[PDB]
């Protein structure tokens, strides 16, 4: 009752949709629970609840019953939607985003995943591998154990261990490299 | 020539700014203009620019040339709306005179400082400046103290939000140590007082623009920027986002806003997140996400003292605030720097009426000399003096292991708490039994014995919930329910406290 | 000590007391001789930025009386956070050696002059102007330039006058101080 | 040239404000100078000037010859006591552009006015004036809106 | 008790007495009851109670007892004051 909420009268969304290595134009409005969306020329109807909490989104497009979910959604337009069971990543933005967007440096910075480094000092007290060992992705590789309490250091890559740098019974500190994934 | 002739030709040049050569420069280096930010940043079509025809007033080594007469005088100040509410911006760029502050300049900024301060909207600084014009020379000292001025006089009343964009040198610098929040772009902003061509000519030492005040030093060392977004869209898109959780003024509640996620349902992936076994670690932010509305959860410095979580989530609608210890790292206990962003959190969210949801789960402090020395007694008095002068709902919740003072500096109820909950895992003591059995029976025989008979009767959460030190033993898929319950009738609380001119924290 | 720079323990030993003094009306007399901030990376990284910023707001929400006496170099951001008048100060005098600037002769000069000749003649023609505290002064940040022996009858004269001193300012439940 | 012998000089013509040769004029129509004016109303001694090394910052119009930089602006600010009690005063110093306000002049009338009212004392103006100072233009009509 | 009132250390009073049509050179302190006044080089001491209200003011002039009016005052200086049955202007 302070200070007055004005809802912008957005009678239009004009979205510019990447998937795989395609951008999409796309125009959506809304007319209560259906949004009227037009696809580079298309015209689809999507009618819905929109309850947005639900773990399952049921939606119909044309007439066409299909079941969906939103997995992860991000500020930046990056959502992960599984579609008939595969995970699609799109990035929507807004038409004055993508025009804007362009004007960004594509840097691109090294995966290091492969280098699997102590994220806390104290005594190795187990070691999982040997070279050879096959790692699944969130396999336990090294323990660490100090301030009563036992660090796990987990691996990001599946393959199998080049060398194991570290060795029970040896103290590292942090930042020390224990284990090396081919 | 007509006056209106003179006014369009004023407004295409207040436009271009520094001028097209500089605005193709701005876009080569992957930088935005300042214009083209608020642009992003507000409602589309709701910015209405103030004072853009206004102009420098010296005329000293050169200044009364035509050349250097730039409409704006290097900022772009007006009002706008985000998602229809209020809030007041205002933008330096960069390509007049390199961002540099002039007299005008501060006054611009002052003027916005005043509106929003009046009226009780939030302000949203974009800096990008190379520091004092020294062409000026005085009067632009003039321009950063009454800014500063402003800027404390505006603390507790209205938020304020700087987000870095470039590089800021000089006073400038000072400005986010004020406000609220300080977020910057990586790899593009930098924060420093003197260039690595000061810290070279006075000593020998040797450093580069990055290394000395870039954004990757800030949000994982030093603890002065709470987050860093990874270009200038993004960093637009998430500002958004984090707007939309604050309230417009301290004299306004936590905002409330629609949700579809039912209140009362179960959370069972809480029972076996927390292991028997002491020695083993776990993920508190599995615990967080699991409990706030949607599992959208608003991580501030994700890189900077880890042993501590702090962040902005939403439960049955309402923003709330969020602090807890992450057992992965330090054993979860508390230091210098964890103390720093905590208080500091808390603090805020205190000030403008957001809930503090508290998971506890610290083993005592983190030991040894570089502590010590450090003032860590010092340091640790601002928590508990963050939450013990807290006059907001205050929901605490022990997810296993409180022994010690930080049982009580993790906002314990003696410290003017609503509700305390622990799980079936808590333990509260002022030690743990290896300790405490070895000092109470000290040069005693069969201690170990008696150890079995301390750890069956002690090492539970019953001694201090049987004291009326805890509320309720919950089971731990019940903890959301629990907490929405309390929030929807804490929201109505007020307490009085003896006045005073103003607080004295610890420093 | 350090040229009388200031730095991240100047800084909070500072904040504290001046928001001690300022809680129970005790007056605050400022000697200021700063010639700016302690450089290099051991500051830096040890959050300067965020420690400066704790002296500024304790004299910036100060209420009680201040009294600025400048007895040399001001220069830089460190003018204001050593309590200057646009800080709701009462009154702020100068020495006759008291320099204000945004930094000293040599930087000021090279920087404005760069890439130009005969850069050291047009130094001379600066510092003539601007080493000294006239051109603040009479832009009003300085009230009098006093002769130094005088400094104690000017200081007893304030006090006694700005005891009766009182603001006000907008209500906030407490304080953000940036820690 | 030190910067004392600079700081006496200005000293000594702050005092003379407009010049011996207007002050005798002023004396000639039967009318006292502005700080002649300031020692017979307060209280011996007490009288303590502010700003007294304030000049105008206008370039324009010639307004940036050394003959336009005049010391203290056209008025003398300050601060004494009547039999004891706290008052500030200022009074406009006709001999000086005529009086006429500048920016910079209502601003140190501005900062009294200020004083004043945080401490609770009174403010007695002497005011002479011949009106607003056109070579500054619209920064004297803003002083006007300050003062009022 | 909010604005202390300091009394000004006024050790001598140095004043121009202008009577009919001489100009007086007058310079007096106090010391309690009586003021010690120095007219033209002549030492005379006044005592007196001061009762400044009273129609009739009793003052003793270095011995000599006096009896005198004071009719009017302004703050210009000019008082009117009877002396010896005669009213005297003095500025
Ligand atoms: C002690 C104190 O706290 S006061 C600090 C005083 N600060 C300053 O005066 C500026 C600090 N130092 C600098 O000038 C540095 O160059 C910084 C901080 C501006 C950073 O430099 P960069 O980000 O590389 O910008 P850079 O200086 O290259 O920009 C060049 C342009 O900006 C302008 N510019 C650069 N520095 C300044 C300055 N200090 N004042 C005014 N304009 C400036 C110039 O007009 C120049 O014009 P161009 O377009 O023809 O090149
Ligand atoms: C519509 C409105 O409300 S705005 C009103 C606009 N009116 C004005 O500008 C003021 C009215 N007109 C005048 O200027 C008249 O001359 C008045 C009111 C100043 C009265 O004049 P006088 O009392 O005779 O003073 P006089 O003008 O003779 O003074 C002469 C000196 O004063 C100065 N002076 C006089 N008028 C002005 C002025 N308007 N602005 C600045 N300086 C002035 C001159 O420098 C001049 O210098 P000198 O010493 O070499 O002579
Ligand atoms: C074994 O050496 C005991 C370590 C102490 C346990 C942890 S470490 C820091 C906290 N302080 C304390 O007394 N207990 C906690
Ligand atoms: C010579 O190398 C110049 C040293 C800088 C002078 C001092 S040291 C720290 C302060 N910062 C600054 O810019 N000036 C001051």
């Amino acid at each position: 009752s302070r200070m007055p909420v004005i809802k912008p009268d957005i009678a239009n969304w004009e979205l510019s949709v990447k998937l795989h290595d395609k951008v999409h134009t796309v125009v959506a409005s809304n007319n209560g629970s259906v949004f009227s969306v037009e696809v580079d020329g298309s015209k689809l109807n999507v009618t819905s609840t929109w309850n947005l909490a639900s773990p399952l989104l049921s939606v119909s497009v044309d007439g066409t019953q299909r079941t969906v979910q939103c997995l992860s959604r991000e500020a930046g337009g990056n959502m992960s939607i599984q579609f008939l069971g595969t995970v699609y990543k799109v990035n929507i933005l807004t038409r004055l985003a993508a025009e804007l967007n362009k004007f960004m440096l594509e840097k691109v910075t090294e995966d290091t995943s492969s280098v699997l480094r102590s994220p806390m000092p104290g005594v190795v007290v187990a070691v999982s591998v040997k070279p050879g060992d096959a790692v699944a992705e969130g396999q336990e590789i090294c323990v660490i154990e100090a301030m009563k309490m036992q660090n796990s250091m987990t691996a990001g890559k599946t393959g199998t261990v080049k060398s194991v740098h570290c060795q029970a019974g040896d103290t590292v500190g942090e930042g020390d490299l224990l284990v090396e994934l081919e | 020539t007509s006056v209106n002739e003179r006014i369009e030709n004023k407004r295409r040049t207040a436009l271009l700014g520094g001028g097209q050569r500089r605005i193709d420069a701005q876009h080569k280096r992957g930088k935005l203009t300042a214009r083209e930010r608020i642009s992003l940043l507000l409602d589309p079509g709701s910015f209405v620019e103030s004072d853009m025809f206004v102009e420098h007033r010296c005329a000293d080594f050169g200044m009364a040339a035509d050349k250097n007469k730039f409409p704006g005088d290097s900022v772009v100040t007006g009002r706008g709306r985000i998602n229809g509410r209020l809030v007041y911006v205002f933008s330096q760029d960069f390509t007049v005179f390199g961002g540099s502050l002039s007299g005008a300049h501060a006054q611009k900024i002052c003027k916005i400082m005043d509106q929003a301060i009046t009226v009780g909207a939030p302000v949203i600084g974009l800096n990008d400046s190379g520091g004092a014009r020294i062409q000026e020379g005085v009067e632009s000292l003039a321009g950063y103290a009454d800014i500063f001025l402003r800027n404390v006089t505006a603390s507790g009343v209205i938020p304020q939000i700087s987000l870095i964009m470039g590089p800021c040198a000089g006073g400038a610098v000072y400005s986010p140590a004020l406000t609220d929040f300080t977020f910057m772009v990586k790899d593009t902003s930098y924060l420093f007082i003197t260039g690595p061509d000061v810290v070279k000519s006075v000593t020998n030492e040797d450093v580069t623009q990055e290394e000395l005040g870039g954004a990757k030093t800030h949000t994982t060392m030093s603890g002065v920027a709470h987050r860093a977004f990874e270009n200038d869209v993004d960093a637009l898109c998430n500002l958004r986002d984090f707007f939309n959780y604050l309230p417009l003024s301290s004299q306004d509640p936590a905002p409330v806003r629609e949700c579809h996620d039912p209140s009362d349902r179960l959370v069972p992936e809480l029972d076996t997140i927390v292991p028997l076994e002491s020695t083993k670690a776990y993920n508190m932010v599995d615990i967080i996400h699991s409990v706030v509305d949607e599992r959208e959860f608003f991580e501030i410095m994700p890189n900077y003292a880890k042993n501590i979580i702090v962040g902005f989530a939403r439960m049955n609608g309402r923003t709330v605030g969020i602090v807890g210890n992450q057992p992965k790292v330090a054993s979860g206990c508390l230091d210098i720097n964890s103390s720093v962003k905590g208080a500091r959190f808390v603090r805020f969210c205190d000030a403008f009426n957001i809930p503090l949801i508290t998971f506890v789960d610290v083993p005592g402090f983190l030991p040894g000399t570089a502590q010590e020395y450090g003032g860590i007694i010092r340091h640790g008095a601002k928590l508990l003096y963050a939450f013990a002068e807290a006059t907001v709902p205050k929901v605490t919740v022990i997810t296993r292991k409180a022994y010690g003072g930080a049982y009580d500096v993790m906002s314990s109820k003696h410290l003017c708490g609503d509700t305390n909950y622990a799980w079936p895992t808590a333990e509260i003591a002022v030690m743990g039994a290896k300790g405490a059995v070895e000092i109470i029976f000290k040069g005693h025989e069969n201690v170990e014995a008696a150890q079995a008979e301390y750890i069956e009767k002690f090492a539970n959460p019953f001694p201090a919930a049987v004291r009326g030190f805890v509320d309720d033993i919950i089971q731990p898929s019940s903890t959301r329910a629990r907490i929405c319950c309390d929030l929807d009738v804490l929201a109505s609380k007020k307490v009085q406290r003896p006045w005073r001119k103003h607080a004295n924290i610890p420093l």
